[PDB]
RNA sequence: ACUAAUCGAACCAUCUAGUAGCUGGUUACCGCCGAAGUUUCCCUCAGGAUAGCAGUGUCGACCUUCAGUUUUAUGAGGUAAAGCUUUAAAUAUGUAAGAAGCCCUUGUUACUUAACUGAACGUGGGCAUUCGAAUGUAUCGACACUAGUGGGCCAUUUUUGGUAAGCAGAACUGGCGAUGCGGGAUGAACCGAACGCGGGGUUAAGGUGCCGGAGUGGACGCUCACAAAAGGCGUUAGUACAUCUUAUGUACUAGCCCUGGGCGCUCAAGCGU
């Protein structure tokens, strides 16, 4: 759901005479901004235990950027998604240069070939693939296979859209 | 519209499509404004929003009458009496909010905003964790003042 | 219990007794009251139609009006209002004697040591 | 008869506001930080957040 | 329609512009304010009165007060968790939030009780420059005449009874009967927005291939057109088991398709983000 960046979460209940100093919980949310990653924050929060917004409080927000965003590596996503006939399990794997690229490319992909929204999909784990063989993914592994080399047919060229007649038909061979 | 949001608007001043208003943070407002949410836009105003709205869009309310805060001496005839005697002291008792804010924020009548330069987002009828409009935003009020004021 | 004429009563209608039971609509309803009788406790009530308020007068008996407790808090107000404004004379000093509606809260530290703060995450369908 | 917008007319601003002929003379909105070697980041605030 | 057969019997002027119901009609302009089907009480059917909502005037205090709101305190309801009905709560919903107020002291009474035990009428105090929450302020209160509806319709929500399924009835809110504008290719639905006459700027709901103002815009995938654990040797996406120097092959899950406005479109001008 557009630009994600990673945010690192932590929050705890409102402390009480009863619990002074509670347990300080963190969680790792993707979201558009600020204001996302703490709702989605108190989202799983009450799912899991009895803590909610009202009697909530959160400690910090911070970005949590790419350590090498300019190398390309392979991402495992574990999944988890609310359709009409229930909740499943799935994995796919990505090819991006970092982790918000590759849940930029889950998110799409997920509501192309399943239709699942951002509210019904859950993040469970994504995690870079550090070895080759630990690829579990076919159209991935012709890509991680040796010496890679593929022509480009029939490119359309760029025409501009302005220029509504041309005078000489075009060529696809660049 | 239900009337019982519809009294809170009259309450909170907002009678009217891109009406602004100051209001303090508070668990009697708090409440107040959680309810007229479907209708409403808010976040937290910086300095500079403040000072935009006071300079461009400031009118008081001089014995029912909006008269725009052209002078000094327009806020010394109604708010000298809390020590408020410029403009600069209406916008420090808004942004930083003192012991006199119930007085200063109903000085000014509701700021009548115009419409964002760039548009709404496209479904503006959400809340703004779901992609639209409306709702709690935060510090992402300023880029929607700035538009509007 | 016994009952005046003026005081606040609350019904609560329970469902022991069926003489004379008033409606749904006034089941757990307070209000004042006018005429005491042998059973019967005649209640003035107010009613809410469309912008509006009509009054209704009504008889409840004993077996479901209680004492209200809804001035109990004013009274305790005062007698604490007034006693600690007796205590500021005496002394000197101002105390703020009217109610704050809790503003919201103000910056503070937390400290790590001794709480990692733990990593969760959502859990799978199994 | 005529309402001047003090951010556009910097005569109107002038006499709202008499401190702002000095506010941008000494350029106090390029109030440069504080001078001095900034510390590093602890190491364990970086365990954090690139935690699992 | 015609013929045969069937039933009946006047006209004139006046009373008389008879009366009853029920139709049709009811004559310049502009400005301001603007509704209703609802509460209580009677009696012939043939329906009355009243309360409300409204318009003109008119009179008394001064936004003190008030309020379809929140908050604080305290009732009332069901549904999970939960304990051995108490527990903690959703959701709407009563009451109170000072000087028109409090507490206790002391007398009386026609009332009550063992008794100021209470109730009522009289004594005492204190805070009038935080008078004891927030927000609002175009504050009200009270008279007359004079209307029009007084018996409806639709939708939501709650609730009740019931059918083979239907359906039926209340109450609440919004609306209609009394509404123009942009959209919905069209609309009595719905979405936005409610209205003096103009100029400029920005938008909403909806759109940006042409008709039509606005993108043949950018990223990534899929597809070629009733109904069931249904048939697919069509394609893609994911899961679970088995072989392997001793790449596979079986069954499912999810897409979506074959069977079960015009022009036109297919690396879309379709679908999802």
């Amino acid at each position: 759901m557009g630009r994600l960046q990673e945010y690192q979460v932590i929050g705890r209940h409102l402390p009480t005479e009863a619990n002074p100093n509670p347990a300080l919980y963190r969680m790792r949310i993707f979201a558009p901004n600020e204001v996302v990653a703490k709702s989605r924050f108190w989202y799983f929060l009450r799912g899991l235990k009895k803590v909610k917004k009202a009697t909530g409080e959160i400690v910090s927000v911070n970005v949590i950027s790419e350590k090498h965003p300019l190398k390309v590596k392979n991402f495992g996503i574990w999944l988890r998604y609310d359709s009409r006939s229930g909740t499943h399990n799935m994995y796919k794997e990505y090819r991006e240069t970092s982790r918000v690229a590759a849940v930029e490319a889950m998110y799409a992909d997920m509501a192309a070939r399943h239709r699942a929204r951002f509210r019904s999909i859950h993040i469970l784990k994504v995690v870079e693939l550090e070895k080759t063989e630990d690829v579990k993914r076919p159209y991935i592994k012709q890509l991680v296979a040796k010496n890679l080399s593929f022509p480009l047919p029939h490119r359309v060229p760029k025409i501009s859209t302005k220029k509504i007649f041309s005078a000489k038909r075009p060529s696809t061979f660049s | 519209i239900p009337p019982k949001p519809r009294k809170i608007l009259q309450l909170l001043r907002l009678r009217q499509i891109n009406n602004g208003v100051f209001v303090k943070v508070t668990k009697a407002t708090a409440e107040m404004i959680k309810i007229v949410e479907p209708w409403v836009a808010y976040g937290y105003p910086n300095l500079k929003s403040v000072r935009e709205l006071i300079y461009k869009r400031g009118y008081g309310k001089v014995n029912g009458q909006r008269i725009p805060l052209t002078d000094n001496a327009i806020i010394e005839e109604n708010l000298g009496k809390y020590g408020i005697i410029c403009i600069e002291d209406l916008i420090h008792e808004i942004f930083t909010v003192g012991p006199n804010f119930k007085q200063a924020a109903n000085f000014l009548w509701p700021f009548k905003l115009s419409n964002p330069n760039g548009g709404f987002r496209p479904r503006k009828f959400k809340h703004f964790i779901e992609g639209g409009d409306l709702g709690n935003r935060e510090e992402h009020i300023n880029a929607l003042i700035r538009a509007m004021n | 219990r016994t009952y005046r004429v003026g005081d606040i009563v609350d019904i609560k209608v329970n469902g022991a007794v069926q003489k004379g039971m008033p409606h749904k609509f006034y089941h757990g309803k307070t209000g004042v009251v006018y005429n005491v009788t042998k059973s019967a406790v005649g209640v003035i009530v107010y009613k809410r139609v469309k912008h509006r308020y009509i009054e209704k007068r009504i008889n409840v008996r004993i077996e479901h009006v209680k004492p209200s407790r809804s001035r109990e808090d004013f009274l305790r107000r005062v007698k604490e209002n007034a006693e600690l404004k007796k205590k500021a004379k005496a002394e000197g000093v101002p105390v703020q004697l009217k109610r704050q509606p809790a503003m919201p809260r103000e910056a503070h530290t937390v400290s790590i040591a001794d709480n990692k703060p733990v990593t969760l995450a959502p859990v799978a369908y199994e | 008869v005529q309402k001047k917008n003090p951010l556009r007319n910097k005569q109107i601003m002038l006499r709202l506001n008499p401190y702002a002929s000095t506010f941008a003379k000494e350029k106090l909105g390029e109030v440069k930080a504080e001078e001095g070697k900034p510390p590093k980041v602890p190491a364990s605030f970086k365990e954090l957040l690139h935690e699992a």
